[PDB]
């Protein structure tokens, strides 16, 4: 009952259960633990970064040995569109004969990738399972190297202090230049060297590369500035990648849109792509002031930013302590561009596929595509909620504000009422009427006059796709049109790949929309905003409201203030995430489903069954759910069974999940521990059992802790059961 | 240092230690050339004409760039005509 | 197809990390 | 001013006066921000001894060898790949059991280089000036050799022929 | 970089002068003992009750290995493969084209010998109390002091005899196990080239 | 333990300490009101947590505040 | 299919309703504010709330027509908003 919680003086003394569920929860919240400098605070999160880097890369390499080992990568090199890839192989002893006979691929049971490594690996130029076998010793060995820095810098004289933790223009610097600009130029070299050749037929491993020259005038035209020279005779449009049939000697080029074969982005142009980035962020990496004397300081930069007519108040003076102080701000700051950037993988990895032969994986493509968004909406959500704990424990009054005036950040607490009330406006607008919409149309189809429809045509958006060259809207705006400035000026560069790319029906480069996809985007606004709504405020009332106006002083997630002013229930700015959690699951879901049917609609080649039964919420129900539901609820009857029976059993277990949620969500505490305390007694009161006795004595789960258990559940059902959903679905319908 | 201002314009500091002593009268008409040739040169590589890979030019774009900083060297000669410059 | 001194080795480079892992886990303290 | 290689410029506050070898060469500043100048020599003379020592492997290899074929191959970095895995597991492992000890040693000791390796007692009974004299020789040695060490490496990786 | 310090000066490390000679075993030992408490005090680790315990080990596993070869040069052993309709799909190794490898019966066999050799070892960790040599150190029982590079030559049943052959044996096993690995053939072969061939006769 | 404070916005009005299920709160002398008595909380020990103290306090924003910290069996309300 | 970027060739499918439905809403809240505002300087505002004041409400009611010249008449006066005795949280 003791020891468990080092960390926590306060909760080593519970004598309950509760001491070791608050001893979990409560193990990465350092600044809140017993004896807490900021050294140690900065030390044990850089040991903890390295050893969750070494997390990381064992988990790749883990990948990588597990295809070499048990995959069918070298056959499915020979054939991309026709063999799935192989996962991993199985081993379960509960397995019966059918089950080991429906799940056999090859030599043993097995699971398909559904990540898309195989795609990824072949086009990097990966060809053999002893190039993943090196893949995998390399990143065991840099998972090695990472666990001895995180070691190493516990030690007493490689501990770094404070000044180098919060040296913001040294960490800028190097993480800009040196990170992203010089994984760039590494990841270039790469590309040509070995991924350009390996595309042409040309293995280039690690013994032929000082000798295989990438460009057969080989760094000539580099230094004598005819850098032209890279980009002639690039792929033809007869090229096998893997093979040197049709190929070309360029490495860097221009040619927009996809390969003709893999219907995937040139490997010349990323490598381009690559370079030019590589360049630009070295470049910007040397903005900032070091020991050199020159570059910026960006505390002047911050503090010289106040309009002069005055509308941010003392401008961004404040800023740099405040952020430079607070580590939730930066991990707030750090999440929501994580976020933004992985909402952007899954809106362009679809729409643009990278890899060679990933257009044609379809459960794969969804299942990127859900995992990348689920992804998202979880980043948003966190740099949320470390935006409100820092309102909570960092934020300092007296540091934004100068002679009473307060700078920019000390204003978003004056007029809050204004942005919380604008924000619950437009939620209520974009509810209301999307719903309005969507309702009108389900009573008018059900009553069988489908002609009563309103229909809003994406006028907007397809004037979008019209001025990238969409000729499908007869806008002839900008790139629709061969006389616009526009079209001239890259008429010899990159548009006749991306007109050829865009306007094509196979493709889901700007897929076209209808009234379904506006009515979709408003509900997806909808759900946006009313997660941002929740999340604001819950961050701006975080500090106190009219309701608690000291609720800093009761920390960020508290149970409540009690029964008392009418009740205060979910009061907590904890508890605005707790709900929050609910929304941005339900926007991602929102937006899945959309992704998910349009694009099933558009592989099986119905778009006719989108575009007119998206239109009203029966149309979901009935065309998208219970349509393609059929195949993986059939993953085992009092029949049979196949290889989506597993995808049915995580159904069902996701269901289940999402109904325990229920159990801890519905259901408060108070009703449980009286349950509880009779359990208590008839153990005490049982012979037999009178000589086991607890050390720690049993009681319900707190308010706070219930309310995380049943978002656990929620969340985990949620996500279970919509990934088993997708994957069996896509499974089963295209083949 | 104080780079913080709350006049009617910055103080001559935030413009750096090469800036801050330049005469207004030499940034302005030198903001001004330095846009006009980076206009010209973003007209002569596109638009008046169209870009190839054999026409690209370092000055056209090496002269683009001077566009984006004439933004800069103007808002410069601004600050310091107003700071007694 | 790998042979198995390709996979003993790895499993042998994977014991290393492991006790590599549980020097920075025993370092970031009980 | 104070650097003695580099007459122009003034060393850095960690570099002075002990810590033979010592002429002032930061001009990086790369001592600013170790804590002790002690990890940093300890690496450097590692380097030093194993640079020397793959310098004189490097030359006896190509004009000496062993009895059996396996030790046949007269470029070093062929070799690298002709000798049997044997051999060099073997050699890595005595090192690492040499480096483990040392590893205990390094992280927190006052003079970590100094692994009380004297088997023929060559500095029992020298003078602070001789062993000061006889620390600045390794050091000055050990730099030569790794830039010779590296240089054959590049002209082997870059020419094919190992020495000269 | 420059106008601050990386590590500041109350974060430095002191030498330990507490190991001053103690030689590399004592210092490894004390290293592990002091870092690792609450299992040097069990005795795991590198300590003397471990070591004889796998020494114990590693001598009955010698002769193990000779039994092990004797019984597949001398016919018995069992043949085949495990029935999968018998012992489920667990039991299934591959199925290359329509057949199912299974795992073999000698393999089968030689693991429920195994099996019980375990498992009289797991009785008597769970028998502290009535077995003269316990598995684990007791709470202020200390480990027996270290042999040392060469055991006391004390010929018979002493400790010092045990320690010795358990010793050589464990290293026996790391020499076949190296040979083996080295060379590319079976335990069992490199055991009968050992042995000039009078096991697998 | 629980954490009880007492502000010297106190009325005296005793609404707080006759609301106690645990009898933690009590009255003391005071001379910053009318009625010439404060709360006081010197039994924190026996402090539950139900906050019945601060609903019976007719003071705008409350004097008498608990603050919910380590629990204790006392605290949990535990009769086992 | 609605036409709805804000060309007047299509402005009966949603221009004109919109302009229809702004002016209802303009009027109802209209209405709703200077009822609350009227009843707001009585002796028993709250009573007045449940226990609407017909002939009063009526008298308003039939009053919104005017609404966009109303308003665009409070809000020059500044009548129409307040300025601080408007409530804050504490921070
Ligand atoms: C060149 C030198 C260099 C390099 C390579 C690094 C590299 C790193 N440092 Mg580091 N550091 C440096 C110098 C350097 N540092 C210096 C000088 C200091 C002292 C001032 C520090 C202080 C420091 C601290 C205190 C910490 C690090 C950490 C890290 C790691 C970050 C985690 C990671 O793996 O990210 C990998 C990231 C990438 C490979 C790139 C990310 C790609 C992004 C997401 C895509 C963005 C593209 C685009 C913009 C998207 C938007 C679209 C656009 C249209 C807007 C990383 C390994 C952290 C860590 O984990 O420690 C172990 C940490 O806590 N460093
Ligand atoms: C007035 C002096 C002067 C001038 C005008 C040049 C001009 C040039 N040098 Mg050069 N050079 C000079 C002095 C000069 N050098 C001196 C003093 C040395 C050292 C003694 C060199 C060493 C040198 C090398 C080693 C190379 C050049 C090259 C080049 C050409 C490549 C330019 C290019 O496309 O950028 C390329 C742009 C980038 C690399 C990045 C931007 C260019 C014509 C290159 C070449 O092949 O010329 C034909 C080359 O490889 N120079
Ligand atoms: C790199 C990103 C990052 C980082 C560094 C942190 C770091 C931190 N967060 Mg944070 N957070 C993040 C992302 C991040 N978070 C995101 C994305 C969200 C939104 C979901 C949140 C939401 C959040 C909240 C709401 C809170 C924190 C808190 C904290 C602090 C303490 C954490 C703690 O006690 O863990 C405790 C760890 C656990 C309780 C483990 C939970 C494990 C979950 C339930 C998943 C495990 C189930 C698993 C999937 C099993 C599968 C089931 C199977 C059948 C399939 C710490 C500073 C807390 C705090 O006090 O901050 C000051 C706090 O209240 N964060
Ligand atoms: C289908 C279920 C459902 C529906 C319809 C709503 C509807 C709403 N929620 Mg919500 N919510 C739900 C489930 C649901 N929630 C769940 C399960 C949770 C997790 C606890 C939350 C958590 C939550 C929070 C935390 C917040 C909301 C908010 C809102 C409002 C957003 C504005 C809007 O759309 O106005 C339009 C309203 C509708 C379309 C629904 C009512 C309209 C009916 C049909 C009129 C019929 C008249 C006869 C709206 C009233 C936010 C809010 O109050 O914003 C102002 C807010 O802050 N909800
Ligand atoms: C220590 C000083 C030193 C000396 C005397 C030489 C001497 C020589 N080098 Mg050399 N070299 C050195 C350092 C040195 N190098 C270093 C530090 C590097 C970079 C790591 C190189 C890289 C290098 C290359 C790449 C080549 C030489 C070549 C040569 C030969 C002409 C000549 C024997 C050339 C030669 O003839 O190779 C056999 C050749 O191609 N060297
Ligand atoms: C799984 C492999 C395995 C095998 C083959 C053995 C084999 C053996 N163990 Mg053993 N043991 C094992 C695992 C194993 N152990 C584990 C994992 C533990 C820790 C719980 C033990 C703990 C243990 C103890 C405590 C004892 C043995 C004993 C024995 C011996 C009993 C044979 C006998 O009666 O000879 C005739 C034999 C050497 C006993 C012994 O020393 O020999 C009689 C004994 O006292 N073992
Ligand atoms: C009739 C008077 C009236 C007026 C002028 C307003 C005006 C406003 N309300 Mg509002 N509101 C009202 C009644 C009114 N409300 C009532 C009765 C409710 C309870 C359901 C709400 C609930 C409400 C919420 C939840 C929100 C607003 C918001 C707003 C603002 C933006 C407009 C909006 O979203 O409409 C909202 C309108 C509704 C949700 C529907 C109102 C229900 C009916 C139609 C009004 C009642 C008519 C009344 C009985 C007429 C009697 C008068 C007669 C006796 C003479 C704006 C200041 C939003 C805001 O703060 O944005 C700045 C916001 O988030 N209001
Ligand atoms: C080996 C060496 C010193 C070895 C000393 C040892 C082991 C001493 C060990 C001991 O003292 C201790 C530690 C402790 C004592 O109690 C015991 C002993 C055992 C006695 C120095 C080498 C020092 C080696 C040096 C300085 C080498 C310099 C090399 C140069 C300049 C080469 C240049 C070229 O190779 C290039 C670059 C390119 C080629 O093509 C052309 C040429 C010119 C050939
Ligand atoms: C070689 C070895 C350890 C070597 C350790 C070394 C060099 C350590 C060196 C260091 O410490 C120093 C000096 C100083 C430190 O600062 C640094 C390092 C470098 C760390 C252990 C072998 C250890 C070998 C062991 C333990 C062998 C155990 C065998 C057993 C138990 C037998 C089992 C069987 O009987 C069964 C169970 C069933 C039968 O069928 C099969 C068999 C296998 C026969
Ligand atoms: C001790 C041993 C076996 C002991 C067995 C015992 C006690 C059995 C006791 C029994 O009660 C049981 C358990 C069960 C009963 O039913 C049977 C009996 C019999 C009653 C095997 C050792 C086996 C020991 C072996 C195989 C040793 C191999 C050593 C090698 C190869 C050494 C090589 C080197 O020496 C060189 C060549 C050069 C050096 O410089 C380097 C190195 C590497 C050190
Ligand atoms: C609470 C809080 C927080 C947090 C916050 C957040 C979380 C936020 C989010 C945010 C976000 C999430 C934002 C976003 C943004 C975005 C943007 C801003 C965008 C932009 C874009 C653009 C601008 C584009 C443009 C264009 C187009 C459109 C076309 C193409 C081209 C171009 C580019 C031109 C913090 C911690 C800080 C602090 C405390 C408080
Ligand atoms: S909680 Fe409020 S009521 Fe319950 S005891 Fe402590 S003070 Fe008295």
């Amino acid at each position: 009952v003791y020891k468990f919680p080092k960390f926590s003086k306060a909760l080593a003394e519970d004598p309950s259960t509760r001491r070791i569920w608050y001893g979990i929860a409560t193990a990465h919240d350092f600044e809140s633990h017993d004896a807490m400098t900021e050294s140690k605070l900065y030390q044990k999160i850089f040991a903890s970064h390295f050893g969750h880097i070494a997390i990381i890369f064992l988990w790749t390499a883990g990948n990588l040995f597990h295809v070499a080992w048990q995959g069918n990568f070298e056959a499915w090199i020979l054939n991309p569109l026709k063999v799935r890839p192989i996962a991993h192989a199985i081993w379960d002893p509960h397995f019966g004969q059918a089950a080991y006979k429906a799940f056999l691929k090859t030599s043993s049971p097995a699971n398909l990738a559904l990540s898309g490594v195989y795609e990824w690996w072949y086009t990097i130029g990966m060809r053999t399972n002893n190039d993943l076998y090196q893949g995998s010793f390399f990143l065991i060995l840099l998972s090695s190297l990472l666990l001895f820095a995180g070691w190493l810098h516990l030690q007493p004289s490689f501990r770094p202090s404070l000044d180098w933790f919060k040296a913001n223009e040294y960490r800028l610097n190097h993480h800009l230049s040196g990170l992203f600009g010089v994984s760039s130029l590494a990841w270039t070299g790469h590309l040509v060297h070995v991924a350009i050749p390996e595309s042409r037929g040309i293995h280039v491993g690690w013994d032929n590369f000082l000798t295989v020259l990438p460009h057969p005038e080989g760094l000539t035209p580099f230094f004598s500035g005819n850098w032209k020279a890279y980009a002639q005779n690039p792929d033809t449009a007869s090229h096998i990648f893997g093979s040197g049939e049709g190929s070309g000697t360029a490495i860097l080029t221009f040619l927009g849109g996809f390969h003709p074969q893999t219907k995937s982005l040139w490997l010349t142009d990323m490598a381009h792509h690559h370079l030019a980035i590589a360049v630009l962020f070295i470049v910007a990496g040397h903005m900032y002031r070091t020991n050199w004397l020159i570059g910026h300081q960006m505390k002047l930069i911050l503090e010289a930013h106040r309009p002069p007519g005055g509308r941010l108040g003392i401008g961004h003076i404040g800023l740099y302590e405040t952020i430079t102080n607070s580590l939730h701000f930066q991990l707030g700051l750090a999440l929501a561009a994580l976020g933004v950037a992985t909402s952007l993988t899954a809106q362009h990895m679809y729409a643009l596929p990278p890899y060679a032969f990933l257009a044609s994986n379809f459960p794969t493509q969804a299942a990127l595509y859900t995992h990348h968004q689920y992804i998202a909406g979880f980043l948003m959500v966190g740099a949320f909620a470390h935006g409100a704990i820092f309102f909570v424990r960092d934020y300092d009054p007296a540091v934004n504000t100068r002679n009473g005036e307060k700078n920019v950040l000390a204003r978003m607490l004056e007029h809050k009422e204004a942005i919380i009330s604008h924000l619950s406006w437009v939620s209520l607008f974009l509810g209301f009427h999307t719903l309005g919409i969507y309702v009108h149309n389900d009573v008018v189809v059900a009553f069988g006059q489908p002609e009563k429809q309103i229909l809003v045509e994406p006028l907007f958006a397809e004037w979008i796709q019209a001025a990238s060259g969409k000729t499908l809207y007869n806008f002839d705006l900008l790139l629709a049109s061969s006389n616009s400035p526009a079209s001239v000026a890259s008429s010899q560069l990159w548009l006749p790949g991306w007109l050829s790319a865009i306007n094509d029906g196979k493709n889901s480069l700007f897929l076209p929309i209808g009234p379904g996809d506006f009515l979709v985007h408003h509900a997806i606004a909808l759900g946006l905003h009313t997660t941002t709504l929740i999340l604001v405020k819950g961050a701006l009332d975080a500090r106190g409201s009219k309701l608690m106006p000291d609720k800093k002083d009761f920390g960020y997630s508290f149970p409540c203030d009690g029964p008392g002013r009418g009740g205060t229930c979910d009061i907590s700015a904890w508890d605005a995430f707790y709900l929050a959690m609910f929304w941005m699951l339900n926007t991602i879901g929102w937006v899945t489903f959309y992704w998910h049917w349009k694009h099933l609609t558009l592989w099986q080649g119905n778009q006719v069954q989108f575009n007119e039964s998206s239109n009203y919420i029966m149309g979901w129900l009935r065309d998208y759910l219970w349509l393609n539901s059929s195949p993986l609820i059939n993953g085992y009857n009092p029949f049979g069974m196949n290889s989506l029976s597993v995808w049915a059993w995580m159904f069902l277990f996701g269901h289940l999940v999402w109904a325990t949620g229920f159990m801890f969500l519905i259901s408060w505490r108070g009703y449980w521990q009286e349950l509880i305390e009779t359990i208590v007694w008839a153990h005490e009161r049982t012979p037999l059992a009178n000589l086991v006795r607890w050390k720690d004595k049993p009681v319900a789960l707190s308010i706070v802790q219930a309310r995380l258990v049943g978002l656990a559940h929620f969340t985990i059902g949620y996500v279970l059961t919509y990934a088993a959903f997708v994957i069996a679905s896509t499974i089963g319908k295209l083949g | 240092e104080s780079t913080y201002w709350e006049g009617k314009a910055p103080p001559s500091v935030v413009l750096g230690p090469f800036l801050s002593k330049i005469p207004s009268g030499v940034l302005g008409p030198a903001s001004l050339v330095a846009l006009i040739v980076g206009s010209y040169c973003t007209h002569e590589s596109n638009i008046f004409n169209t870009l190839t890979v054999d026409t690209i030019y370092p000055a056209y774009v090496l002269g683009s760039f001077l566009t984006p900083i004439s933004w800069g060297l103007h808002v410069a000669a601004w600050i310091q005509k107003m700071n007694k410059a | 197809m790998i042979y198995d001194s390709q996979v003993y080795i790895a499993l042998v480079i994977a014991v290393v990390a492991s006790v590599l892992a549980i020097r920075l886990g025993a370092t970031l303290y009980n | 001013a104070q650097s003695k290689a580099l007459p122009f410029l003034k060393a850095p506050a960690k570099l002075d006066g002990s810590l033979a070898g010592d002429f002032g060469f930061d001009p990086m500043g790369i001592s600013d921000q170790v804590a002790n100048l002690k990890y940093v020599r300890a690496a450097e003379l590692k380097h030093c001894r194993v640079a020397m020592l793959g310098f004189l492997g490097w030359v006896v290899q190509q004009y000496v060898h062993l009895p059996g074929e396996i030790y046949a191959e007269s470029n070093p970095l062929k070799a690298l790949t002709s000798v049997p895995l044997l051999s060099q597991i073997q050699i890595f492992l005595f090192i690492g059991a040499i480096e483990l000890a040392t590893l205990d040693q390094t992280y927190t000791a006052d003079k970590p280089w100094d692994l009380g390796f004297d088997p023929l007692n060559f500095s029992k009974g020298k003078s602070e000036q001789q062993m000061k004299d006889l620390e600045v020789k390794e050091l000055k040695n050990g730099r030569v050799a790794m830039i010779a060490i590296m240089g054959l490496i590049a002209q082997t990786l870059y020419t094919g022929v190992p020495l000269f | 970089g420059t106008p601050f310090d990386t590590v500041s000066k109350d974060e430095l490390a002191v030498e330990n002068k507490a190991m001053a000679g103690k030689s590399v075993f004592e210092r490894a030992m004390a290293d592990f003992n002091g870092r690792y408490p609450a299992v040097a005090a069990l005795g795991l680790g590198p300590s003397a009750k471990a070591e004889r315990w796998n020494g114990r080990h590693a001598m009955f596993g010698w002769i193990v290995l000779l039994a092990t070869g004797y019984a597949q040069a001398h016919g018995l052993l069992p043949e085949g493969g495990m029935d999968a309709k018998e012992w489920g799909t667990w039991v299934i190794v591959s199925t290359t084209n329509g057949e199912q490898v299974t795992i073999p019966a000698a393999r089968a066999a030689i693991a429920i010998g195994h099996l019980h050799f375990g498992a009289v070892g797991v009785f008597a960790a769970y028998s502290k109390n009535s077995v003269k040599d316990r598995l684990l150190l007791e709470p202020g029982e200390k480990d027996e002091a270290p042999a040392g590079l060469f055991p006391a030559l004390r010929p018979g049943l002493t400790k010092e005899a045990e320690m010795l052959n358990g010793r050589v044996a464990m290293l026996g096993l790391v020499a076949l196990v190296a040979v083996s690995a080295a060379t590319g053939q079976d335990i069992l072969s490199v055991i009968d080239q050992g042995l000039g061939g009078l096991l697998l006769k | 333990s629980h954490t009880v404070k007492i502000y010297d916005t106190c009325i005296g009005c005793t609404q707080c300490v006759r609301a106690c299920p645990t009898d933690v709160l009590e009255m003391v002398p005071w001379d910053g009101c009318k009625a010439g008595q404060i709360a006081s909380a010197p039994r924190t020990e026996d402090c539950v947590g139900c906050k019945r103290c601060e609903t019976a306090c007719p003071t705008d924003f409350l004097s008498v505040r608990v603050y919910l910290g380590g629990e204790t069996t006392r605290s949990l309300g535990l009769a086992y | 299919h609605l036409i709805t970027d804000g060309r007047w060739s299509h402005g009966s499918e949603f221009l004109l309703p919109s302009i229809l439905f702004l002016y209802i809403s303009g009027w109802i809240g209209w209405v709703g504010r200077k009822y609350i505002r009227t009843v707001g300087q009585t002796s028993n505002p709250t009573e007045k709330e449940i226990i609407i004041d017909v002939p009063l409400a009526i008298s308003i009611m039939t009053s919104g027509f005017l609404w966009p010249f109303a308003a665009w008449q409070e809000f020059l006066s500044g009548d129409l908003i307040a300025s601080d005795e408007t409530i804050t949280t504490s921070p």
